[PDB]
């Protein structure tokens, strides 16, 4: 409700007919209408006048007031507009306003009021609607490739893959004299999801076996967006993407308290991830936690209602904690845990097999680097 | 859900929010020159001299922001209707003369007007 | 005979036969009194209907505003004039104005009076301040008093028209008509005065198809106006413009020039049977009551034609120390910028045409009077016929010894030395013209600029203008537009390659030759 009541008044000192959308203003309706509409709603021949902390909108018709009352307001135009539509509907029922004829068509008017303003929100009405109801440097030549990717994952406790998707691009920065043709060879990709974009100056080659892409690179750095998958794409992490982390969550009911063990697994031991954090949520009746972890720091945070474990760099590792809970209610379902991580590989598995350049002698592929970042990575 | 990046896009509803949004993007020394506020504002004093008297006040305020000594109170903006070039045709002062009053318009407007002559100059 | 007009339909409303039409004495509203038993008023500027009043359930023939009280007087077939407040919406007073229905009411703002004219052959006076007591009763008319008007030279005087073939001029003081005019021969539907402080005139309209003009000073009938080709329902004088506007039950309205009575226009609407006319006293709105509704119409001439050269001959037409037909005016005065400067006119020689637009040359060597599809050139300060030409429109350009004209063949023309230039002839069509060096011609929702070099389309700007004026170097242009304003750059070199090449499309142009500066 914003609109307390929609009311037709006689300034005889009583609300002649009126509508209470939901039980609130019963008897209240009559006293307001009876005092205030007598004074012209205390108006001066102004449509808005407010008295005793209630907004009264009105129009005089004879010894009668057609009145809209609100004590809250959403918009200027609106309050008038419901009153106005009401004023098209009221002479159809009662041939202007007049207490005896208003009285006789209590049902008509009242029904219109419910229809016009429903639970205090100003709906619209019309006389036809109403009817249904009442019916040169090449020494320098070098090339660098940077594959930046983000992976997203939703997984069950069971380890169900659910949905995943990798987003990425491979940027190339090349210092090469002349205009050299380059051929790029990459692994073959599949994607449950979809998206691939190719930079201009990218040509597609058809070969009986293997796929190839060739292009003259712009100098400096540019998104390759080569052909093949492209060097600008959304691939599905689902399609052959590796999820650097798998979290195995074992919640346990210690009884009054709860013991949670969180298992983190990384890919090959040799590779190390960085900026890893595991966010393990906790229930509202927290008490306090005791957490233990071999590597990194772990801290419980109230407010957040989550325990956050941070590890600068990890070959791979795990954490455990015991929680104390007051037990209101019954058991609560767990919310998913999320992780942030950085890995020096792409888990879209993009591999740059070979980029051979022509128009000249061998350039040096000084470096190829891979930056892998976590997107929305969630596991229950 | 309110606040638009646009000018509008159409219709009274969008239009009504829009003057709120405009006052944000320039709060500084009242609205000065009233925006889409002007339309509701007249009815706010339908009884009848009080609107002009009020209107006269805003128009005087708007002319200039003077020194603001004892009854020299004109706020709003310093230059937006100036005062007093000697090449301005047919000048600012013609409107200023109304405000000097004996009763030259009616008494409610008169009381506002005498203060308002004092206030600009 | 030529006259600055431009008939425009300001607002229309459909309703049962509106006997009277009124403009509110001081407000922008027009009230029409209908046979709906209702009178309705609408403010035909913002197109808002301000209020309606239900006077009777039987026709309300008359309605007018008594603006000071903030009240409206109506006279209906209740045989009453009922008064209402038009902002506090209630009936202020009820009184019996007559023994019969009230055809017209006239309001004296300077006195408390309304006199009303009724078809009980009597006109009665009521004083609003007494709470509509009967101040005076006028007995003179022996027939149906169709209309009443107040003389603007003595408000104590009014004339009433009755179907008794007279319009009787009465004074308030005197029940009886202090003199009678026999203004018509088949009864007088209407009386009006030609307004002003120095205009003693009457008009009579009659059902003999004719409107007659009378001079009340001399008492003679100045002329007879053909009126309409059927009974003239009403006739009135426009104040500002020299015309008479009449209405007839044939659904036609005609406008007559009040200097030779030759037909200025005939207007029909699909509303037909035009009962009344009335004119705004501040001039250029007339409203006409019809069977099927009312219309408020806006007449043309809103602005003056004049131009200021460098010789101090600032020439206008009409006005004081200048005639309309001939041409004159000078303005050598430099008195203070804060007030309006005197007329300061000095006499200027011959003219042969009417000035649709009349203008001095911008540096002072020519004078142009344009009129009736022709331009006549008169010499700056000697006014001997220099030259002649064709022009439904004439505009001086920037060059002002090259000018643009609309010769109205569907190509905008340039005349140079007042001799036609056919090296100028748009590969657009035309609908209208803007002057300056690159002539703007508007056609096919475009504004196209044309060269005075080979008339190729330089560029088209996709917002049509109000005007084009070009600087006096002809590289910069100022465009008056509904957009607001443009300043554009014409790069001369870019135009020379483009125009020669004619790479600029027939109706779309080349978007490089011109560039949009700001």
């Amino acid at each position: 409700m914003v609109l307390l009541a929609a009311a037709v008044c006689t300034k005889a000192g009583k609300a002649i007919v009126s509508r209470q959308f939901v039980e609130m203003t019963r008897t209240r309706i009559e006293g307001l209408l009876a005092a205030f509409p007598k004074l012209m709603n205390t108006g001066k021949q102004h449509t808005f006048v407010e008295t005793e902390s209630v907004r009264y909108v009105y129009q005089p018709m004879e010894k009668l007031y057609m009145v809209l009352i609100t004590t809250k307001n959403s918009n200027i135009l609106e309050d008038l507009e419901t009153l106005r539509l009401f004023s098209r509907v009221i002479p159809e029922y009662c041939r202007a306003l007049e207490e005896n004829e208003i009285s006789e068509h209590c049902f008509d008017l009242i029904f219109a009021f419910d229809e016009i303003v429903a639970l205090g929100y100003r709906e619209n009405v019309n006389l036809a609607q109403i009817r249904t109801f009442t019916e040169p440097p090449i020494n320098m030549e070098s090339v660098h490739m940077k594959i930046e990717e983000k992976i997203t994952l939703t997984c069950g406790r069971d380890g169900g893959l659910q949905n995943m998707e990798l987003h990425g691009m491979i940027m190339l920065r090349i210092s090469d004299d002349k205009f050299g043709r380059i051929r790029l060879h990459v692994e073959n990709e599949d994607k449950k999801g979809v998206q691939l974009q190719t930079h201009p100056n990218v040509d597609k080659k058809l070969f009986t076996a293997e796929s190839l892409i060739g292009l003259k690179n712009p100098e400096k750095s540019f998104p390759v967006n080569s052909d093949v998958g492209v060097l600008k794409w959304r691939l599905q992490t689902t399609e052959e993407s590796f999820i650097p982390l798998t979290i195995n969550c074992w919640p346990s009911e210690s009884g009054n308290g709860c013991d949670v063990n969180i298992e983190y697994e990384l890919q090959e031991d040799n590779l190390e991830l960085n900026d890893v954090v595991i966010t393990i949520p906790l229930p509202s009746g927290v008490g306090a936690p005791v957490i233990g972890e071999i590597d990194g720091e772990y801290r419980h945070d109230s407010r957040r209602n989550t325990l956050e474990w941070c590890l600068p760099v990890i070959d791979a590792k795990n954490k455990s904690g015991s929680l104390e809970f007051s037990i209101p209610g019954q058991p609560n379902d767990f919310f998913p845990v999320q992780v942030s991580f950085i890995s020096k590989k792409n888990y879209c598995n993009i591999q740059v097999t070979k980029v051979t350049q022509v128009d000249g002698n061998s350039p040096v592929r000084f470096s190829t680097e891979t930056t892998f970042l976590v997107d929305k990575y969630e596991i229950l | 859900v309110e606040l638009i990046y646009k000018v509008c896009h159409a219709n009274p509803s969008e239009r009504a929010r829009f003057i709120r949004c405009i006052y944000n993007l320039l709060q500084s020394s009242s609205p000065a020159v009233k925006y889409e506020a002007a339309g509701t504002l007249v009815t706010l004093s339908s009884a009848p001299t009080a609107i002009k008297a009020a209107a006269q006040c805003y128009i005087d305020l708007i002319i200039k922001e003077s020194d603001n000594n004892v009854k020299l109170i004109v706020l709003d903006r310093l230059v937006e209707l100036k005062e007093h070039p000697a090449h301005e045709r047919v000048l600012q002062d013609l409107v200023m003369d109304i405000l000097r009053v004996l009763s030259t318009p009616d008494l409610e407007v008169r009381k506002k007007t005498l203060q308002l002559a004092l206030d600009l100059v | 005979m030529p006259l600055r007009l431009d008939i425009k339909r300001k607002l229309t409303a459909r309703s049962d036969r509106v006997k009277s039409v009124d403009l509110h004495p001081t407000e922008p509203w027009m009230l029409a009194s209908l046979y709906n038993g209702s009178v309705c008023v609408w403010n035909h500027e913002t197109q808002t209907l301000v209020k309606t009043f239900e006077v009777c359930d039987l026709p309300v023939r008359a309605a007018k505003f008594v603006a000071r009280k903030n009240w409206v007087v109506t006279g209906a077939d209740d045989m009453q004039i009922r008064v209402f407040n038009y902002n506090t919406l209630e009936r202020v007073h009820m009184f019996e104005a007559h023994s019969d229905y009230i055809r017209c009411i006239a309001v004296h703002p300077t006195q408390p009076f309304i006199l009303t004219s009724s078809d009980d052959m009597l006109i009665k006076l009521w004083d609003w301040d007494k709470k509509w007591s009967c101040s005076q009763v006028f007995e003179g008319h022996t027939h149906y008093v169709m209309q009443i008007v107040i003389n603007p030279k003595d408000n104590n005087q009014f004339a009433s028209a009755s179907l008794d073939r007279t319009i009787k001029v009465w004074q308030l003081g005197s029940s009886s008509p202090n003199f009678t005019l026999e203004g018509h021969e088949k009864g007088v539907n209407c009386i009006d005065y030609y307004s002003g402080g120095d205009k003693p005139y009457l008009i009579s309209g009659a059902d003999d198809r004719l409107v007659k003009i009378w001079d009340y000073q001399n008492k003679t009938c100045v002329q007879t106006l053909e009126g309409h080709a059927q009974n003239v329902s009403c006739a009135s004088f426009h104040p500002e413009l020299p015309i008479i506007i009449t209405g007839s039950e044939d659904g036609t309205v005609r406008i007559w020039h009040s200097s030779t009575y030759r037909l200025e226009s005939t207007l029909n609407y699909g509303m037909e049977r035009v009962w009344c006319v009335a004119s705004l006293r501040g001039s250029n709105n007339v409203a006409l009551g019809y069977d099927e509704g009312s219309i408020i119409v806006k007449l043309g001439r809103e602005e003056p034609a004049m131009s200021m050269d460098a010789n101090g001959k600032i020439i206008w037409a009409k006005h004081s120390e200048v005639q309309q037909a001939n041409l004159k005016a000078m303005g050598d005065t430099e008195i203070k910028d804060g007030e309006r400067l005197p007329l300061a006119v000095k006499d200027m020689g011959s003219c042969e045409i009417y000035p649709q637009t009349i203008q001095h040359n911008p540096n002072g060597r020519f004078v142009v009077v344009c009129g009736d599809g022709e331009y006549i050139i008169y010499t700056a300060m000697a006014l001997r016929n220099k030259s002649f030409g064709s022009a439904q429109e004439f505009a001086w350009a920037h060059d002002s010894s090259e000018y643009a004209i609309r010769e109205s063949n569907s190509i905008v023309k340039i005349f140079k030395n007042f001799k036609e230039k056919k090296s100028f002839k748009p590969d657009f069509g035309a609908e209208s013209i803007y002057g300056g060096f690159l002539l703007g011609v508007r056609s096919v929702n475009g504004l196209a600029f044309y060269d005075w070099e080979n008339t190729e389309l330089i560029r088209r700007i996709e917002i049509q203008p109000k005007h084009i004026f070009w600087s006096d170097s002809g590289e910069l242009v100022c465009i008056a537009t509904e957009e607001s304003f443009f300043i554009l750059k014409y790069l001369s070199e870019k135009v020379l390659a483009a125009q020669e090449t004619h790479e600029g499309v027939t109706e779309d142009g080349i978007e490089d030759a011109f560039e949009v500066l700001g």
